[PDB]
Parts: C-alpha cells; structure tokens; sequence
C-alpha cells in the first residue's frame, strides 16, 4: 500500500490526521490523535506500506513538530517488525 | 485532562467483564491486551513509560477492536475509560 503526504500543503494537525485518514484508509471510527494512530497501525493498517512524505522538513515548521510526533510514531511500529518504508523528501 | 469520573454501572457490561479479565491476567481476546499504553498526547496524567497498560473493551457486534479501551494506572482503583477511540478518557468509579 501507498501513502503520500505533500508536506508543504499540511498546515494543521488536524488536516494531517485527516489525510492519514484517506492515505491509509483508517477506520471511520478513527480516533485523530496520536494513540489512536499507533493502535491502527499495531491492528489495521496493510501492509507492506510505503509512505512517501515529500517536503517532510516544511511539514515541522508550520506544525510545530506535530510532524515529528507523527512520525515517531511510523519509526516506532517499523521498529516492531511492522514492514514500513518511510521515504522524505 | 480526564473528562470525570463516571460509575462503572453506566459504562457499558463489557467493561466489567474486561476489569474482572485484567483482575486474573487473562486470557485476553486481543494481542494488544495488556501492551504498555505511551500516552502519547498526554491526556492523561505524566507518568514514566510502564505506568500505565491497555485492554479492549470489547463493542458487541463491531467484529474489530473498535473504540472502547480501559487504560490501567498502578494506584488502586486507578482505571481509565475511553469510548472514542482515545479521544478523551474518564476515571472508573466501580462503587457505583
């Protein structure tokens, strides 16, 4: 599965859960918050997953480095044996 | 911040019946059940990592894990309900 995330158009974390939301097809359910996406990610998601976060250093500014508790959370499943490729740009 | 602190008996059955699971160690219906939970918007009182732990509360009918979690802190009674997916959370009164 494919996920891209076009870092320079994110300017709210809230924008961010959403597109995580459609880009790897989460649960209507979904939580929109940091413990909600480590528990899709542990339990849901498909995988092998490749995200693509293109102009990741534009997406820390704006957020405020909610961009980089979001992936935290990606490096910390692969870290598990989740089968993630995570790929900046 | 918790949102409250509700009575067991207004939860729903199932979170009984994950308390009295947590109250033998199992077994559990999910490999999640028992994992440390991180807390990681810190909704929930700071606390160093292995404070707290979390179990499904299972959703009758939904055929995944679904949103209803308890989170456990280690003083007594120190338990914690979400029914939205971690969203917010509410302090378990089982006295009532």
């Amino acid at each position: 599965k494919k996920a891209v995330i076009n870092g320079e158009q994110i300017r709210s974390i809230s924008d961010l859960h959403q597109t995580l939301k459609k880009e790897l097809a989460l649960p209507e359910y979904y939580g929109e918050n940091l413990d909600a996406l480590w528990d899709c990610l542990t339990g849901w998601v498909e995988y092998p997953l490749v995200l693509e976060w293109r102009q990741f250093e534009q997406s820390k500014q704006l957020t405020e480095n909610g961009a980089e508790s979001v992936l935290q959370v990606f490096r910390e499943a692969k870290a598990e044996g989740c089968d993630i490729t995570i790929i900046l740009s | 911040d918790v949102s409250g602190t509700v009575c067991l008996s207004a939860l729903p059955p199932e979170a009984t019946d994950t308390l009295n699971l947590i109250a033998s160690d199992g077994p559990f219906p999910y490999s999640q059940d028992g994992v440390v939970f991180q807390n990681r918007e810190s909704v929930l009182p700071t606390q160093s990592y292995g404070y707290y732990h979390e179990y499904t509360v299972i959703t009758p009918g939904a055929r995944t894990r679904g949103t209803r979690r308890i989170i456990t802190g280690e003083a007594t009674q120190e338990d914690y309900y979400t029914g939205d997916h971690y969203a917010t959370f509410s302090l378990i009164d089982q006295t009532c």
